[PDB]
């Protein structure tokens, strides 16, 4: 009989014993509290204000700050009439040239 | 960062400490709760990394990373209750403890400062990983993949270990900051060139690169279905992570130096897309589906372009979730038929009306179908790519054209067709099974309306 | 290190005749360290066949020796160029293939190109940067 | 260093390679293990006698009455190797094959 | 031909080859006592010698 | 290295010249962490010893830590000591050897020139 | 604390506490033979500690409560379905030897344990030198297979030749027309149809071997069925000889410290019963012994170690 | 149930040498107990 | 052997090794080394079977063989010098013949034949003494003579140690040949450092010697003598194999489990040194020993293996050893890696 082994295990379909089964766990009580538990700290919890937390997270990159110093740097630059934008940032005065 | 680290590591005791059938709910709670703290991170300053302490920081690359490890968490949790039931009690906890030690190796990684710190939890994620393949593996040939697993990220990390202790003497600090502003221009000489293989090899494997990426098909194939996403989902994404890191100094020498790798993952994405084309076997198709998107981020970052990093980033957390995702859909299908054959079950729309579905969209995130996701993380390495060259477009984008002919293949094959005949065992899906593909399908579609935390530092 | 030293005087892709000859010298020494090895740790019949073993393995280190330094030192002459690398990697490859002429196999031929090609490349890297296999105390 | 001095020296040399291989006997091979401390205790005499090293005389006897230690525990060992084989051939030591 | 043919012979299977080959080799050893001790005298011998362990 | 160190009297785990330094807080992080190692050295002890592993030897999982703290002091005292004795003779001998270490020129990136590789 | 190197040390010997009463006597003989009985007459009369018959449950009769535990816990073998089917493919027959030499073997180890901690004799049916003429007539009528012969063996080899032999032999010398007539006087469900074959070749293998091989170790004291009845005459028997035959007379403290190493620690004593030769009959696969673990582990007293279980009321365990 | 090492798996891992050939096809495994006027 | 007289045997040993760590004068160390070997060998032959008998043999012969060479270089160096401390010796062939001969007691180089097989033939819980207490004193004079070493001499016997260390215990299957070749590639890892730091060379020498105990004595628990006989544990005692599989994956050197701790220092201190090939080399056939300690890892923890009917008897009775300082040496040998800058202490 080659090896004393166990015969191969029949797959449990867990609505046999309780129809209404949820397939969390065997057992009833806790198969449904393991459903409103997963659901509410994962569906609603994190999904939903999590959602919200992160939608409503204060100004990232300072997107925000970005624009407003813009504007006020063309109105600037407009007004004087000088190139709204040099090709160069770094000042070539401060700077020193090898040779 | 110690407001996630200290509860995942306090949650250990939690599992152990726990009842005899409680430790389902506990620890899926928790997790659940860790993840939301995780989330409380999302918010990057302007410029500047949220720097906590000279242990631990975080920017705008490890902030997605992170929360997709912590919302992972309770995932493999509810994708491990099915077949860990009919075991004894260590077992099952020893088996959250392992993926509990996982994931708070993955959240210091993150999180280090220091890429010698960044370098010990890098490995160290393959003791946890390794006996999970080996010991609840569902298979005979696991044992052969557990092997090929640890050798082949080792072959390659063992060689980074040297490059890291000869930056460290040679140039000084090591942490990722001075890094960055101290970086200097590397030369061209015959050493530098192999400096620039040992710092890069180790992370390319674990990707992995066309040619060395055969321990995919190995350990995804007959790992455990909650191993299985993690080492698919984010253990891919950590090779990734270290490639923005580490080309901090291996500048000007990447634009020589990386030829061979863009030529290897370039044409390797369409062999391993075509791959795709055809596969026995469900699980060993999606594994070759995480190369050819993987290989898509190697191209991406050797670039090293400021729009194709921020596509690496959104490409790199995108596929993650997708990739876990679709292992899911294998992991039901084959729990029911018990086998893993294409053409064994299929018609399963018929019998199963919303797993359908749930195979459905999954095809079409996988599909980079805009505007989710993966579409604004391809189609930003392509415009990239395009600019540094003209003819990319010919091989990136026939990927596309070769993505879509696999990706509605198993769709074709399973779900749609006729019901097989002797096949009677399906019962109607449980709400576990439904529940965790929403907890996959709902942040994905609900991020794509702020992929601006996703698109990482150079965003 | 005076048999290592041949090699070294002799600059590469001059003098080719005396480079060869060094690499023979390199390769028989080596080759006969291995053989008496093989003799003391596997002892094989009468003597004559313990020589025919010792025959072997110093004809195919002193034949591995002779055609990498040939084909190392004639190419460079050939290409004009005695600091580049590939001049060892062909020559490594070439020595290799004798290899696999001297097993009668060519699979471990193909194999002693992928590896001794590489290694004769590094051999001659260290040489051009100035890499030290055995570093003296220093710190 | 005078041609006597190397005359213990290679004999030493001699004992040693006499020692390092050995051709049936584990007497033998134990002659030649005393026949190194022979010359041991020889060469290390006239070291001492020639250089005047009033208090080093000590080393040779105890340089002696301690090889003797492994002379002692040297045949115990072969008689216990002599009685279970018979023989003190050192081909029949090979049964730790595995 | 390429995956699992090529890629998995010319890394793994050729590695794996050579380390067992060469594992066959160093670990047959016959347990006579000669041969290991004249193994040692060649090395000491060798080791005193050409090399040049003395400059 | 300290080897052979001018004054280094042999055998002595804790010099009384070391005692200048910080002594280690009782709540140190590395100090609480081999508290941990007592710690899982006690569920280790009667795992093996077929014993409930939480809830058994009290007395013995309190000796673990407590032996574990003890000798973590007085070890953490040493790391202390050494590591601070070789900072010490190591600025002493940068003002004793000025002739090796000379102060590089504090020029500020407007002259330095650093060649530009694009990336494209 | 229990005999260790301490101890010995600090006084504890073996010589001071022998004396005559240290005589191994191993009753034997065919099956049917009353030497059960007689043993217990031997062993009363002498002031000898009797060991009964070491069966299927006599690991579980020594250790725990003595009570017998379930044949998957314990043994996977039953002398029943052993005599109901000779060549059953489950192998039975392989296995309940295997599993009956090791309670012999342990049983021999608790005879010596207790006779150098205490100075009396043993008596013990059968022994662990009894137990090959079984095995041997059980290859011959095909009851086992040959490999079975084979594996026996070297646990023999390995585990026997440590222990020291007896002393004096009993034998009840009884033909077969006798016990194929005393079978049926029990009435048991299972010997009523032992085959009249079997118990011939009991027989004839302890004449070509067990008493030739014990003779040069031991005094040999034969018996017949009268002979063996009249316990009376036996006893003066055994209490005129000498034993000077085995290792048993030269016998020091030196060697008395090591035996009584390892009959103290029950684990090196069976150890090598499970040497790892993979036979069919004997060999459980991974998934039949994980379950059959976890049943013996569930089991009430060995859940922890002896002493450390709640389950029974062991108080003061935060503290042990 | 998961796959389980059989008796083949582990004479596969049972003999004296594991990568058998025949310069040690005649070797073998050491006896258990290590007992060779 | 009656306990006090083994007792007093282990003493010796042990003053004969503590001897040479204490001893300037030369002619001392000589000695310690004599002592050793003198109460070494009734140790190994304690069970008394011919394997012993075989083992104690070709131990004796090898150490004395190097004992006395060692004397003859001793010699040499007061033929040259006239000295007798042990400071920096003054003779190059002094240097090799000393080197050579300090080297083949420890069994690294070509001098490591007997390593294997003379644990393998003596009972385990000598071979614990063996590859555990007698290699500190051969380390001890080596450390004290680092500066006048020759590096080309000892770097080479180092490669040589770890790839037969690696190599040879790919194809054993005796677990025996397995700790002793695992032993010698350690051996190797130690060993290369000396002509740089000292320091480093204790560090693993402690972390190697733990691990090695823990090891061991783990074997001695579960009374197994061939990777078959190990399978077996895990039916009878579980546990075992679960700590046994965490001190081998640490034994591989795999982060953050120590025993990664001494590799990743030696590697540090040798880049330091511009010694850049040599740390790889030893690095990438590290993963060699983990081959066959994830092969004993696999049958004995991680898979379960087909047990025997016999094992139920087992279960029933319970160890009698109180396994004095195994729990603690596994915790020391697998979770002190954050407690690495203890190394200032050693200094
Ligand atoms: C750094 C961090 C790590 C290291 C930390 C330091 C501790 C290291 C050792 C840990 C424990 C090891 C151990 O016992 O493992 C179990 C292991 C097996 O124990 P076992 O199963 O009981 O078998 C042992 C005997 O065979 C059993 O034979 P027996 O049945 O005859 O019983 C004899 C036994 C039990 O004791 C007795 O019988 C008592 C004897 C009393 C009479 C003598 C009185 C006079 C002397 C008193 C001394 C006090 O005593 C001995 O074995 C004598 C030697 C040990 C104690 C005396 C030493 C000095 C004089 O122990 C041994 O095999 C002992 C080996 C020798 C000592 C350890 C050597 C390895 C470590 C070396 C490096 C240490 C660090 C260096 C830096
Ligand atoms: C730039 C200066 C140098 C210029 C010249 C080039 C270098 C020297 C020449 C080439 C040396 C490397 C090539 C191999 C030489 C040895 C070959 C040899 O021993 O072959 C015999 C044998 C292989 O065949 P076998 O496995 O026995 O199978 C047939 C059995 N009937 O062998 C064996 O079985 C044993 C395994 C092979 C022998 C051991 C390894 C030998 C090589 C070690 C490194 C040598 C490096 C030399 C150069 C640097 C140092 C000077
Ligand atoms: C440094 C010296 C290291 C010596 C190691 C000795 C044991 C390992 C070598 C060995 O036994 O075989 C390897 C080599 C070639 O052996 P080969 O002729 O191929 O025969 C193999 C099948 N019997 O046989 C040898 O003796 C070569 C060993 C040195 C190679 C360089
Ligand atoms: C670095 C990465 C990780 C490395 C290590 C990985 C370890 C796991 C994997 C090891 C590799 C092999 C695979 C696993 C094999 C397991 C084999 C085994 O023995 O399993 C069964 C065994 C039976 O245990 P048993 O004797 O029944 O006792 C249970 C508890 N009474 O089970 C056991 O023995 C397990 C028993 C668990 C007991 C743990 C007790 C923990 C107590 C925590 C207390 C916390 C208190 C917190 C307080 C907070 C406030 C201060
Ligand atoms: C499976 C094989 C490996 C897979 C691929 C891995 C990556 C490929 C390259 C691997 C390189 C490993 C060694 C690199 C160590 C760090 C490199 C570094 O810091 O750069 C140095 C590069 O210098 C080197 O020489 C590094 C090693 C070069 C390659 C030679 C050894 C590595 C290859 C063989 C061993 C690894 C392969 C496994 C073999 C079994 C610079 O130092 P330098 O040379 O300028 O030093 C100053 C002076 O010039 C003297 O050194
Ligand atoms: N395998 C095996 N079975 C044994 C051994 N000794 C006794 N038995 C079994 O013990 C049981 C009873 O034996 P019987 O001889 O019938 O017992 P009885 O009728 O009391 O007669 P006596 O033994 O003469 O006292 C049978 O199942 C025997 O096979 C032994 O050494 N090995």
């Amino acid at each position: 009989i080659r090896l004393q082994e166990d015969p191969d295990p029949e797959d449990e379909n867990l609505y046999e014993k309780n129809p209404d089964s949820h397939g969390y766990d065997k057992d009833p009580i806790v198969d449904l509290w393991n459903m409103r538990v997963v659901f509410f700290f994962g569906f609603s919890i994190v999904l939903v204000l999590g959602s919200t937390f992160v939608a409503y997270l204060p100004d990232y990159r300072m997107q925000e700050w970005a624009r407003r110093e813009a504007e006020r740097l063309v109105k600037y630059r407009e007004a004087n009439g000088l190139p709204l934008m040099e090709s160069n940032c770094f000042d070539p005065n401060k700077i020193q040239l090898p040779e | 960062m110690l407001k996630i680290i200290i509860p995942t590591t306090m949650l250990l005791p939690m599992t152990w400490m726990s009842k005899h059938n409680m430790i389902w709910i506990n620890a899926t709670v928790h997790s659940l709760l860790i993840s939301l703290i995780s989330l409380s991170l999302l918010n990057q300053l302007g410029e500047n990394s949220l720097n906590f302490s000279l242990t631990f920081f975080s920017d705008s690359l490890s902030a997605p990373l992170l929360v997709l490890t912590t919302w992972l968490l309770p995932l493999m949790l509810m994708a491990s209750q099915s077949h860990l039931s009919k075991e004894t009690t260590t077992r099952k906890k020893l088996y959250i403890t392992m993926l509990i030690l996982l994931q708070l190796f993955l959240i210091m990684t993150f999180t280090a400062t220091e890429l010698i710190l960044f370098y010990i939890l890098f490995e160290a994620t393959l003791v946890p990983t390794l006996i999970i393949i080996t010991r609840w593996g569902n298979q005979t040939e696991r044992l052969n993949a557990g092997l090929y697993f640890l050798f082949y990220t080792l072959a390659g990390s063992l060689p980074l270990l040297v490059a890291l202790v000869y930056i460290q003497n040679t140039t000084g600090s090591l942490n990722f900051l001075i890094i960055h502003y101290w970086s200097h221009p590397l030369s061209n000489s015959w050493s530098n060139i192999f400096m620039w293989l040992a710092c890069i090899m180790a992370f390319m494997v674990k990707m992995p690169l066309y040619g060395l990426h055969l321990w995919l098909p190995k350990a995804h194939v007959e790992a455990p279905i909650a191993g299985s996403m993690v080492l698919a989902a984010v253990l891919l994404k950590l090779g990734g992570y270290g490639m923005m890191r580490i080309t901090t100094i291996l500048n000007p020498l990447t634009n020589y130096m990386a030829y061979p790798f863009l030529m290897l993952s370039m044409w390797g994405m369409i062999m391993t897309s075509s791959i795709c084309l055809r596969q026995t076997d469900l699980k060993s198709l999606i594994a070759y589906s995480s190369v050819s998107h993987m290989a898509l981020v190697i191209v991406a970052i050797m670039i090293q372009t400021p729009w194709s990093f921020m596509g690496a980033t959104a490409l790199m957390i995108a596929h993650g979730l997708t990739s876990s995702m679709l292992f899911c859909l294998a992991n039901t299908n084959y729990e029911r038929v018990h086998s893993r054959t294409m053409i064994l079950a299929r018609g399963l729309q018929t019998l199963l009306p919303l797993m359908a579905t749930w195979w459905l969209m999954a095809s079409l995130t996988n599909l980079a179908l805009p505007p989710s996701i993966n579409l604004i993380g391809e189609l930003f390495i392509i415009t990239a790519s395009f600019s540094w060259s003209n003819i990319t477009i010919i091989l990136m984008g026939m990927n596309m054209m070769i993505t879509a002919l696999y990706s509605l293949y198993m769709l074709i094959t399973t779900q749609r067709g006729k019901y097989t005949h002797h096949i009677n065992n399906i019962k109607a899906s449980f709400t576990r099974e439904n529940a965790l593909m929403a907890l996959h399908i709902l942040p994905l579609l609900l991020l794509t309306l702020n992929p601006k935390m996703i698109l990482g530092p150079l965003y | 290190k005076t048999l290592l030293h041949k090699y070294s005087d002799i600059p590469e892709g001059t003098e080719c005749h005396r480079k060869a000859y060094a690499s023979t010298s390199i390769g028989g020494a080596t080759g006969l360290i291995v053989s008496a090895y093989s003799i003391a740790l596997k002892p094989p019949a009468s003597f004559l066949e313990g020589v025919a073993r010792t025959g072997r393995y110093t004809f195919t280190s002193a034949a591995i020796g002779a055609i990498f330094g040939l084909t190392s030192c004639i190419s460079a002459q050939v290409r004009e160029k005695p600091d580049d690398p590939l001049n060892y990697f062909i020559g490594g490859c070439a020595g290799g293939l004798t290899l696999g002429a001297r097993t009668r196999s060519y699979g471990i031929g193909a194999a002693a190109c992928a590896y001794m090609g590489l290694t004769a490349a590094l051999v001659k890297m260290g040489q051009l940067e100035g890499w030290q296999v055995f570093a003296e105390p220093k710190v | 260093m005078p041609l006597v001095y190397m005359n213990i020296i290679m004999a030493f040399a001699i004992a040693l390679a006499g020692l390092l291989m050995y051709r049936s006997h584990l007497m033998s091979s134990l002659l030649c293990l005393e026949g190194m401390m022979l010359s041991l205790f020889i060469m290390s005499t006239l070291i001492i006698l020639n250089t005047h090293f009033t208090l080093a005389n000590m080393m040779p006897i105890i340089l002696l009455v301690f090889a003797a230690c492994e002379a002692a525990l040297g045949l115990s060992l072969l008689v216990m190797v002599s009685n279970t084989y018979g023989t003190d051939y050192v081909q029949n030591l090979n049964l730790l094959q595995c | 031909l390429l995956d699992l043919i090529w890629l998995e012979t010319i890394l793994p299977k050729t590695t794996s080859f050579i380390q067992m080959k060469m594992s066959i080799m160093v670990s047959n050893q016959k347990g006579l006592i000669k041969l290991y001790f004249l193994s040692f005298l060649i090395t000491i011998m060798i080791s005193m010698t050409l090399f040049n362990y003395h400059e | 290295m300290m080897s052979g160190r001018p004054g280094r009297v042999p055998l002595q785990f804790l010099p009384n010249e070391a005692r200048s330094l910080p002594p280690p807080k009782l709540t140190d992080p590395r100090l609480v962490y081999m508290g941990f190692l007592g710690y899982c050295s006690g569920l280790i002890d009667n795992a093996i010893r077929r014993r409930p592993v939480v809830s058994a030897g009290l007395h013995r999982q309190l000796l673990y830590v407590t032996s574990f703290v003890f000798f973590g002091y007085y070890l953490l005292k040493r790391q202390d000591y050494m590591y601070a004795l070789r900072d010490h003779d190591m600025f002493a001998y940068v003002k004793s050897h000025p002739e090796d270490f000379p102060e590089k020129d504090k020029k500020t990136y407007g002259e330095i020139l650093e060649e530009f590789h694009p990336v494209r | 604390l229990q005999y260790g190197p301490l101890a010995f040390v600090l006084g504890e010997r073996t010589t001071r506490k022998l004396t005559e009463t240290s005589k191994v006597i191993t009753v034997d003989g065919n099956i049917c033979s009353g030497k059960g009985r007689l043993a217990r007459e031997i062993a009363e009369k002498l002031g000898l500690r009797h060991f009964p018959e070491a069966g299927i449950h006599y690991a579980d009769s020594t250790t725990g409560d003595g009570k017998p535990l379930d044949v998957q816990l314990s043994g996977n073998c039953s002398l029943e379905k052993f005599y109901d089917d000779p060549k059953s493919n489950d192998g039975n027959s392989y296995r309940l030897q295997s599993w009956l030499y090791a309670s012999r073997l342990l049983q021999y180890a608790d005879a010596l344990e207790h006779l150098l901690s205490t100075g009396q004799g043993v008596v013990l049916e059968r022994s662990i030198y009894s137990d090959f003429v079984f095995l041997e007539a059980m290859y011959r009528q095909g009851f086992i297979r040959k490999q079975c012969v084979e594996h026996y063996n070297e646990v023999k080899k390995v585990t026997a030749c440590e222990y020291l032999p007896p002393h004096v032999v009993v034998y009840v010398d009884v033909p077969v027309p006798e016990i194929q007539s005393r079978i049926q006087k029990k009435g048991n469900p299972h010997e009523m149809k032992i085959t009249a074959a079997y118990l011939q070749d009991i027989e004839n293998a302890y004449k070509k071997t067990f008493l030739p091989e014990m003779s040069e170790k031991c005094e040999v004291l034969q018996y017949s069925a009268r002979e063996a009845e009249d316990a009376e005459k036996v006893v003066e028997d055994i209490e005129y000889l000498k034993c000077d035959k085995g290792p048993w007379p030269d016998q020091d403290d030196r060697t008395f410290h090591r035996l009584r190493m390892l009959v103290q620690n029950k684990l090196e004593v069976l150890n090598y019963t499970t040497i790892p030769v993979y036979l069919p009959e004997i060999t459980i696969g991974a998934h039949q012994s994980d379950r059959v673990f976890q049943k013996f582990t569930e089991l009430p007293g060995r859940k922890y170690s002896p002493g450390y279980n709640e389950d029974v009321g062991d108080k003061w365990i935060w503290l042990k | 149930r998961q796959w389980q090492p059989d008796v083949e798996w582990a004479e596969q891992f049972g003999g004296a040498v594991m990568y058998p050939t025949k310069e040690t096809a005649h070797w073998k495994p050491p006896p258990w107990n290590d007992v060779d006027v | 052997m009656n306990p006090i007289i083994y007792t007093t045997l282990i003493m010796t040993v042990m003053s004969g090794t503590m001897l040479v760590m204490i001893s300037s004068h030369w002619l001392l160390i000589w000695i310690g080394f004599e002592m050793n070997l003198l109460a070494m060998i009734p140790v190994l032959m304690k069970n008394f079977n011919p394997r012993a008998t075989e083992a104690a043999t070709k131990y004796f012969l090898t150490q004395a063989t190097a004992s006395m060479m060692l004397m003859m270089a001793i010699i040499i160096n007061l033929l040259y010098s006239g000295q007798w401390t042990i400071t920096k010796m003054f003779n190059p062939v002094a240097m090799t013949m000393m080197t050579m001969a300090l080297a083949m007691k420890l069994g690294l180089s070509p001098f490591h034949f007997w390593v294997p097989e003379v644990t393998q033939g003596i009972s385990l819980q000598a071979g614990l003494l063996l590859l555990t207490w007698q290699k500190l004193a051969p380390l001890s004079v080596l450390c004290q003579i680092s500066q006048s070493i020759n590096p080309n001499l000892m770097l080479t016997m180092a490669m040589l140690s770890i790839l037969i260390g690696g190599w040879g215990g790919l194809n054993q299957t005796q677990l025996r040949k397995i700790m002793a070749y695992s032993s010698i590639a350690h051996m190797g890892w130690m060993t290369a450092v000396l002509p740089y730091n000292t320091t480093m060379t204790i560090l693993n020498l402690l972390i190697y010697i733990t691990m090695t105990l823990a090891m061991f004595m783990l074997l001695i628990h579960s009374s197994a003598t061939t990777t078959l006989s190990l399978s077996h544990t895990w039916n009878k005692m579980p546990v075992i194999t679960s700590l046994m599989m965490v001190t081998l994956l640490s034994m591989g050197g795999l982060p953050p489990l120590s025993g990664f701790m001494p590799k990743w220092m030696i590697i540090q201190e040798m880049t330091k040194n511009e010694s850049i090939i040599m740390p790889t080399l030893m690095a990438m056939t590290a993963l060699l020993n983990l081959y066959f300690y994830m092969r004993l890892a696999y049958s004995s923890s991680l898979t379960m293996f087909p047990s025997t009917n016999n094992m139920k008897m087992k279960w029933q009775f319970e160890h009698t050893k109180q396994m004095k300082l195994l729990p603690t040496m596994i915790v020391l040998s697998t979770l002190v890696l954050p407690m690495t800058p203890a190394l200032s202490s050693l200094n």
